[PDB]
């Protein structure tokens, strides 16, 4: 390799904890600690990054070819997230249970909506923003926080989805999850 | 016959195959 | 008196009773060989040579008997599936009975040498005291060993007078005892070349005969005699033990890694054959060659032999059993009775998934089904409440293309998950677990048991050699220096 | 084993009678 | 699981009875000593790769958590007029735990005192 | 498939009295 001197009295080149990523008509600041992973749950996923510590803390974007011109044409944002109640993962258990505690009858998972927004960045196209607390009957990570930023630019729906366990969310991964959320800009 | 397909055929089931560990520079 | 760990030292300066105790040990070993062979013949089931071979039945000395030529028994059967011709005197039971008769004769000779120990042959004519000319004894023994090595390599294994040795297919499909032509080139040093064994034994026998003649004719130097204590039997004990565990380490290594002297059809497959996808790669190559030229699926797989699919199965893995999982491999997970076929899995829209095979390190492994490209597409999840990978929502179907299941496609129930879990172990086989009341946990091969016993014995004999070399170099201080 | 045990017992009895015939104690007092 | 949840009472003040919902005992996220379970778990004999046939179905495949029901009879005694405080006795019949559905449940008879304040 | 209960019975009935008699004979011949 080429010979160059070591870094002495040369300061540090990265402290923000966020590295830019430019993709197919989208750009976002990924967490610097996180690393890429080739695990496509939904086939529409084009980019996926996950935490090296705990892979529940993960982020991915989907590039779904769509018909509706603008995100407002998907109706109310509630109507939009009702359509997207499939990328949360349906329960693989079908047995009867009234013993979960704090859940509906025969159910072992629940999702609570905590945010509904129509944020804008630079052009005028609106961004549907959502926060969802997903509580599973086992209580893993104390629940999972799903932050969704969705829009369509040309003819493809671009939906950010960062995941964070409630255990890590209370520790302080909220800053990085919200940083990815605000840095997802579709250009 | 298809050495590229059979190499990919044994790609998912077992990553430690000789056929994979040999000539892996070209892949 | 003597301590319990010293009672065998009474025959150090008694050559006749040393010969007696050597004869006693030799009788015990030959009697064990005969009795062990008869036990394995009594508990052996020769009905299915293909799907229930000897290494699946816990046979230990039968592969070693087979490797050098005996194949048929007095019961009229042969391990190759052929019905027996005339076995002569040298069948399995005949060799066992010969070992038992030899054991009795050696017992009688041991008794005679115990009683008649004060033979003038063991007395030095020059001084009158008891002594052994150990360099000359070594020369005689090396000459005899070289003669035996040359005879075994030039007459037995080459087939000019003997039967030969076991030569098999590279994938262990067809194998038999055949004469072997020696390989005198660099290929003769190929461990898997059967020709390197006659060439080795011929050359080593010639060289051993030459070295035995040299030791018969030439006396050692005084410096080397005093340095190695050649007048002492404890020094030759240490050196012999050293050579013995060297050979034990060598045989354990060749046992574990496989060689031409370690046939797959006799000692079972290898953990490196499982890890490196030997039988799996050959099976897939045969299926691809048949499918690319003519024969379609479900009939190309029928061309796959039953023995090869049995070799491609982690239950035949020697590195899968346990230390206290005792007994035959059949007692582990049943006697194999048939090959259900190649479990092929498809998605709901249609693409062939593959169950990730279990490595040897894992007592248990997660059941995942991943794509041709190398991306996880389905699994049998633990949590069963998340993502898009559970079987019941991916919608994979298993088709099967083999013997009992040739066109039976299962898509809806948990039988798909069960077949995926069976497919992570290799080729799915039908097992009878009621004949021997089988356990369920995998057992070890005779190859693994041989390797473990010989490596443990090799380290124990390393300690024994170190202790004996200590004792023979330090004889003056182990006995006494008398205030000086 | 089945026949091996019978053979072992028979040859053990034969060895015992052989030792009794040949390697007995010398007959003292008449 | 000693429950009186979802219990309706029909009858007079001297004696009124009814039925109540009895949950399983364990949730579907409960794992057995071998890690097998319902909603989460193994649902397979992981200890040995050659035993999942039609004999462990009671232990692996079913894993039932279906709720049962129990019958309790109540009685009102020692009524209070000024502040509406009733304290009678009860006798409750309900099934026991089926563990994980492996064996049938026994019937538990629970007798004791109950107390209430009326507003 | 080996009658090992009978094998154990025969082996013990051979070993125990033979060893007992041999020990008695050895201790008798050692001290005349
Ligand atoms: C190094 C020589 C060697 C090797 C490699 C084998 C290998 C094998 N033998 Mg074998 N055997 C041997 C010598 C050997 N044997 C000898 C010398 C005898 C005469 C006693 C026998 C008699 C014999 C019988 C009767 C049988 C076998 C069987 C078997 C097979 C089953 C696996 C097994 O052994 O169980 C497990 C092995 C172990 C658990 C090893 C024990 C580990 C350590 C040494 C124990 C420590 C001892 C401890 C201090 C004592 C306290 C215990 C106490 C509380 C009881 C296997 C391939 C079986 C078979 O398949 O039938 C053909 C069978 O039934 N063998
Ligand atoms: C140390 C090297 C070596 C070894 C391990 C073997 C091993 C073997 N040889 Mg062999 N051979 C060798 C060197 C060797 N050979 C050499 C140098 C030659 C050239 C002369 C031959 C030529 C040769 C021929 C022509 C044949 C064999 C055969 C065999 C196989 C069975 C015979 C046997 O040895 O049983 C074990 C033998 C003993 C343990 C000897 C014991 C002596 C007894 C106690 C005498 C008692 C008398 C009587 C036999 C007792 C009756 C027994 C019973 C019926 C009651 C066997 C695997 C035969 C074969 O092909 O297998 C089918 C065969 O026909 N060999
Ligand atoms: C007439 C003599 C004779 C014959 C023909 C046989 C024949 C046989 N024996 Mg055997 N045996 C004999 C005597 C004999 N034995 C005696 C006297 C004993 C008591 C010590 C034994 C104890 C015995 C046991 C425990 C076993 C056999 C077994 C066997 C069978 C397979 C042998 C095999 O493949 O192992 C391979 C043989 C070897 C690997 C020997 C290699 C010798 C080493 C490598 C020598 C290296 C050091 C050397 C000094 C270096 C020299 C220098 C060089 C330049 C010359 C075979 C039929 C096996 C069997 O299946 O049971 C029936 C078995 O396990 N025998
Ligand atoms: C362990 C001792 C040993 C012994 C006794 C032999 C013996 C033999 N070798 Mg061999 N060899 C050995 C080790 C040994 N080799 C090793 C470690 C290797 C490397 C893996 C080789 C690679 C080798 C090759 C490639 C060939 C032989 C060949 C031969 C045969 C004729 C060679 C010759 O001497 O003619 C006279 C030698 C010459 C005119 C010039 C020497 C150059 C040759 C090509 C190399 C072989 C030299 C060999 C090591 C000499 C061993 C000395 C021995 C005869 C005392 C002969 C019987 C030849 C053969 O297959 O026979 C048909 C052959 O082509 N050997
Ligand atoms: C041209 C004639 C000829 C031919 C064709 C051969 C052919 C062969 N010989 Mg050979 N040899 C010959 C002549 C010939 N020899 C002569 C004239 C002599 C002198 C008498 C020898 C002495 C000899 C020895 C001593 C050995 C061979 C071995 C071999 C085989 C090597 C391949 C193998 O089996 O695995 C590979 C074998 C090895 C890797 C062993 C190498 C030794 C290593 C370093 C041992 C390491 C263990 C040691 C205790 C270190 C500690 C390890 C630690 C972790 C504890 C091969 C088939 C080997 C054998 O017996 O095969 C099993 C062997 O050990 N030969
Ligand atoms: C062929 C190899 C060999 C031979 C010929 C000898 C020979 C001898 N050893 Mg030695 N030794 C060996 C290997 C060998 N050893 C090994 C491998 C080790 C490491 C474990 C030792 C460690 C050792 C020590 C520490 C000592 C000796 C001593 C002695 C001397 C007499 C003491 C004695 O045996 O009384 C009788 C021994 C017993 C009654 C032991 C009881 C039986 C044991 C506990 C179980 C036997 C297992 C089973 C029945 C046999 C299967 C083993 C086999 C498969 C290997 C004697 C000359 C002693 C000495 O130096 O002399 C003063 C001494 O203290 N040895
Ligand atoms: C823990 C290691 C060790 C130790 C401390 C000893 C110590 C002793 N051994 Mg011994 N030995 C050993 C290992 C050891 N040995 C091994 C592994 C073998 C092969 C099985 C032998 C075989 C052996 C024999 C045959 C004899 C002794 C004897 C003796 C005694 C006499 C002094 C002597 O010559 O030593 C031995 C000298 C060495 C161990 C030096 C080895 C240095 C090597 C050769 C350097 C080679 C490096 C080279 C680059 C290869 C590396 C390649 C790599 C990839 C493998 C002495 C107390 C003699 C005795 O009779 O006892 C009284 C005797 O005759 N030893
Ligand atoms: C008397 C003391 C006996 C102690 C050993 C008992 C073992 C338990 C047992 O019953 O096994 C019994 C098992 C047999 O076990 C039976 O096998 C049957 C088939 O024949 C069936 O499969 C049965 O299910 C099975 O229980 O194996 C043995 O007979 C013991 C073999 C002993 C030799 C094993 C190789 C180890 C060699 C060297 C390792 C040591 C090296 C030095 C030390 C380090
Ligand atoms: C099937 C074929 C036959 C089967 C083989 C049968 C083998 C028979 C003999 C085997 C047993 C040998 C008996 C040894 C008899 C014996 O040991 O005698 C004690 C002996 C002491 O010997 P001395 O030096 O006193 O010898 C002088 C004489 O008086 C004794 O002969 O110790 C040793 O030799 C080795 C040193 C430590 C050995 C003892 C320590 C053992 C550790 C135990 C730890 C317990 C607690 C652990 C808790 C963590
Ligand atoms: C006299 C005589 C005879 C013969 C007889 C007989 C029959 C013999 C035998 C014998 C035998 C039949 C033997 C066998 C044996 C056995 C052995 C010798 C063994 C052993 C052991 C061991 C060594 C072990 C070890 C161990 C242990 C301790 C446990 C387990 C594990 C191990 C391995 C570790 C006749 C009449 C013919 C003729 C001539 C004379
Ligand atoms: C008399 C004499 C003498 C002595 C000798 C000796 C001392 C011998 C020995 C020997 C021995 C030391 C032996 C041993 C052995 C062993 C055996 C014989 C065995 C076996 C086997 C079996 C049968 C077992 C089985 C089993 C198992 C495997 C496991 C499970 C359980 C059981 C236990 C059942 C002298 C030389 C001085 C002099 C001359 C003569």
């Amino acid at each position: 390799a080429y010979g160059e001197g070591a870094n002495v009295f040369g300061r540090v080149t990265n402290k923000s904890g966020f590295v830019p990523y430019a993709g197919d008509s989208f750009a976002l600041l990924l967490p610097s600690k996180w690393n890429p992973s080739d695990e496509k749950e939904v086939d529409s996923i084009v980019l996926r990054y996950a935490d090296n510590f705990d892979a529940v803390n993960n982020v991915y974007v989907i590039a779904q070819d769509t018909d509706k011109s603008s995100i407002q044409d998907y109706g109310s944002p509630e109507e939009f997230i009702s359509q997207f109640g499939y990328l949360l993962g349906r329960q693989a258990w079908a047995g009867q249970t009234v013993s979960e505690g704090g859940f509906d009858a025969n159910k072992v998972s629940s999702a609570a909506l905590l945010g509904v927004a129509t944020e804008k960045d630079k052009k005028g196209k609106t961004y549907y923003k959502f926060e969802i607390l997903s509580r599973t009957a086992d209580g893993n990570e104390g629940g999972r926080h799903q932050l969704v930023k969705a829009t369509v630019s040309n003819g493809k729906l671009y939906l950010l989805k960062v995941q964070a366990g409630d255990k890590r969310w209370f520790k302080g991964t909220d800053k990085e999850c919200l940083g990815v959320l605000d840095s997802f800009t579709v250009v | 016959q298809r050495v590229r397909t059979v190499l990919d055929m044994d790609d998912p089931a077992k990553e430690e195959t000789v056929k994979e560990l040999r000539k892996d520079i070209n892949n | 008196g003597l301590p319990w760990y010293r009672v065998h030292t009474v025959v150090i300066n008694d050559p006749g009773r040393l010969i007696s105790v050597h004869l006693m040990h030799t009788a015990l070993v030959a009697g064990w060989a005969g009795a062990m062979t008869l036990f394995e013949i009594a508990v052996f089931d020769p009905s299915d040579p293909v799907l229930n071979p000897m290494w699946r039945q816990g046979m230990f000395v039968l592969p070693f008997l087979t490797r050098l030529g005996v194949t048929q028994s007095w019961g009229g059967w042969t391990i190759s599936g052929e019905t027996s011709s005339n076995p002569g005197i040298w069948s399995y039971e005949g060799a066992a009975a010969s070992h038992i008769v030899l054991s009795g004769l050696l017992f009688l000779a041991s008794v005679w040498h115990w009683v008649y120990w004060d033979l003038e042959l063991f007395r030095d004519p020059r001084t009158g005291k008891t002594a052994l000319d150990l360099p000359k004894i070594f020369g005689i023994h090396l000459f005899l060993a070289g003669l035996l090595c040359f005879g075994f390599g030039a007459f037995h294994v080459t087939g000019v007078f003997g039967p030969g040795i076991w030569v098999s297919d590279p994938y262990g499909l067809t194998g038999s005892v055949q004469p072997v032509a020696p390989s005198w080139g660099a290929e003769g040093f190929d461990p898997y070349n059967p020709g390197g064994v006659p060439a080795h034994h011929i050359a080593a026998g010639i060289l051993g005969v030459l070295a035995g003649l040299f030791h018969l004719c030439v006396r050692p130097s005084i410096r080397l005699y005093f340095g190695l204590s050649m007048g002492s039997i404890e020094s030759v004990l240490s050196s012999s033990i050293a050579a013995v565990f060297w050979a034990a380490f060598v045989v354990a290594g060749t046992m574990w890694y496989g060689s031409a002297a370690t046939p797959i059809e006799l000692f079972g497959p290898t953990r490196y054959q499982w890890d490196q996808g030997f039988f799996q790669q050959e099976i897939q190559k045969r299926v691809a060659q048949s499918t690319s030229e003519g024969l379609s699926v479900s009939e190309a797989w029928a061309k796959i032999p039953e023995k090869l699919a049995f070799y491609d199965y982690i239950g035949n893995n020697p590195a899968k059993g346990g230390l206290f999982r005792t007994g035959a491999m059949n007692s582990g997970d049943g006697i194999a009775v048939g090959w259900l076929g190649h479990a092929s899995f498809k998605d709901q829209e249609g693409r062939e998934l593959f169950v990730r095979r279990m490595p040897t390190f894992f007592e248990t492994f997660p059941v995942v089904l991943i794509d041709k490209d190398g991306v996880v597409r389905a699994d049998v999840p633990f949590r069963k409440a998340e993502s898009k990978y559970s079987i019941e929502q991916v919608g994979v179907s298993v088709t099967f293309y083999g013997g009992e299941l040739n066109g039976l496609t299962f898509t809806d129930p948990s039988t798909v998950k069960k077949y995926a879990r069976k497919a992570q172990l290799g080729e799915i086989f039908e097992f009878d677990r009621s004949t021997l009341q089988s356990d369920g946990v995998f057992r070890s091969s005779p190859r693994g048991w041989f390797t473990f016993g010989h490596l443990s014995f090799a380290l124990l004999f390393f300690f024994g050699h170190i202790w004996h070399g200590s004792r023979t170099i330090f004889r003056d201080v182990f006995a006494g220096i008398d205030e000086d | 084993m089945e026949a091996l045990v019978y053979t072992f017992l028979l040859i053990g009895t034969l060895g015992i009678i052989f030792f009794s015939i040949f390697f007995r104690e010398p007959p003292r007092i008449a | 699981l000693f429950t009186i949840k979802e219990f309706d009472g029909k009858g007079t003040l001297d004696s009124f009875s009814g039925d109540f919902l009895v949950p399983s005992y364990r949730g579907s996220t409960f794992l057995d000593p071998k890690g097998r379970g319902g909603a989460t778990g193994y649902d397979n004999a992981i200890a040995l790769p050659a035993k999942a046939d039609a004999d462990e179905i009671q232990r692996l495949n079913n894993k039932s958590y279906t709720p049962g029901k129990g019958s309790a009879v109540f009685s009102v005694a020692k009524v209070d007029t000024e502040t509406g405080e009733i304290a009678g006795v009860f006798e409750s019949i309900q099934p026991s735990d089926t563990e994980m559905g492996a064996h049938p449940a026994k019937d538990i008879k629970i007798t004791g005192l109950w107390y209430g304040q009326l507003t | 498939e080996v009658n090992i209960l009978g094998l154990t019975a025969t082996a013990l009935f051979i070993i125990i009295p033979t060893s007992f008699l041999l020990i008695l004979y050895v201790k008798t011949a050692a001290s005349e």
